[PDB]
């Protein structure tokens, strides 16, 4: 919940 | 090459708020 | 970082964040030394006492960041790892001697106002700047203390290099020539130190001869954080430069 999601072009 | 030269500081001849502290210690 | 302050925008554009894919977390700090090579501490990737042995696809590298947790759209760049290289004589069994490792990026990262590589010291620059009293700068998204917790943004703190006998006399751990310690003494008043989560990030110095930033050390270890009488230990980058060059040259 700490970190905001990385856009999925990578992750 | 261009290494160690910050675009937002050295490249523009702007100093950050505490880099002087470093310089003052190099005696 | 403990007793530091918020970093200015683009103040450390070689700052890199080692991020674990799942569970999604900050693993360590690192630094950008070229458009395809990242420097960090070996123990950030390999530490068998704690059952840590990350492979390439376990990690990601986030470059040009400021905020610790937010996805900095249009600013930060995310890179995958092609290969990890740990010093062959990295001593994880005893005292973290030669705590250094390189990570080759899958593709070159594009430099910007927030992304730019730091220089690595030659013998003279090292000889001239790595002296007791001379201050360096450490940056990271690590803990703010020993029990707030974690920063909202990249932290910075300037700390003086400490005399080798003082370093040695402050700990029971066997110190080597591949390390150097920094921080203020109890009688100096001023405080500051790296902390848990800052490992792998850079201890830099701005040369007064050519006004360029050089990475002299890598956050390695310390007994607690910002404890009176204790000092932060860093990997002596110049001392392991021949290995660094060999890896980059060969690979
Ligand atoms: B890092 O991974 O984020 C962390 C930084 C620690 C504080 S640095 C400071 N105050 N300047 N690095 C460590 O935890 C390393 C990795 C393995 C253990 N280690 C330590 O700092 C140890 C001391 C030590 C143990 C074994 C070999 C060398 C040194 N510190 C403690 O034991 C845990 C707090």
């Amino acid at each position: 919940g700490d970190f905001e999601e990385i856009p999925e072009e990578y992750l | 090459a261009d290494c160690g030269l910050r675009p937002l500081f050295e490249k523009k001849s702007l100093e950050d708020k505490t880099e002087r502290e470093l310089l003052e210690s190099y005696i | 970082i403990v007793e530091g302050s918020d970093a200015e925008i683009g103040m450390s554009p070689w700052q890199v964040m080692l991020f674990r894919k799942s569970p999604q977390e900050l693993l360590c700090g690192a630094s950008l030394i070229s458009d395809r090579w990242v420097l960090t501490a070996a123990h950030c990737l390999l530490y068998p006492p704690w059952d840590k042995n990350f492979t390439e696809n376990d990690l990601l590298v986030r470059i040009g960041k400021h905020s610790r947790t937010r996805y900095e759209r249009n600013i930060e760049k995310i890179s995958m790892l092609e290969k990890i290289y740990i010093h062959p004589r990295y001593n994880w069994r005893e005292n973290l001697d030669r705590d250094i490792a390189l990570m080759k990026l899958k593709k070159p990262v594009a430099f910007s106002d927030y992304i730019h590589p730091v220089c690595l010291p030659d013998r003279e620059t090292a000889a001239s700047l790595l002296q007791a009293g001379y201050k360096g700068r450490v940056t990271g998204w690590g803990n703010l203390k020993e029990t707030k917790g974690q920063p909202s943004v990249l932290q910075v703190v300037n700390l003086p290099i400490v005399e080798r006998p003082v370093c040695k006399d402050s700990t029971r751990i066997r110190i080597t020539d591949n390390m150097f310690c920094a921080g203020y003494k109890p009688d100096e008043g001023k405080r500051g130190d790296a902390c848990e989560g800052d490992s792998g990030g850079p201890f830099v110095m701005k040369s007064p001869f050519n006004n360029r930033w050089y990475q002299m050390g890598i956050v390695s270890w310390g007994e607690g954080c910002d404890r009176d009488g204790k000092y932060g230990f860093y990997t002596h980058v110049f001392r392991l430069k021949k290995w660094i060059q060999k890896v980059i040259d060969q690979f």
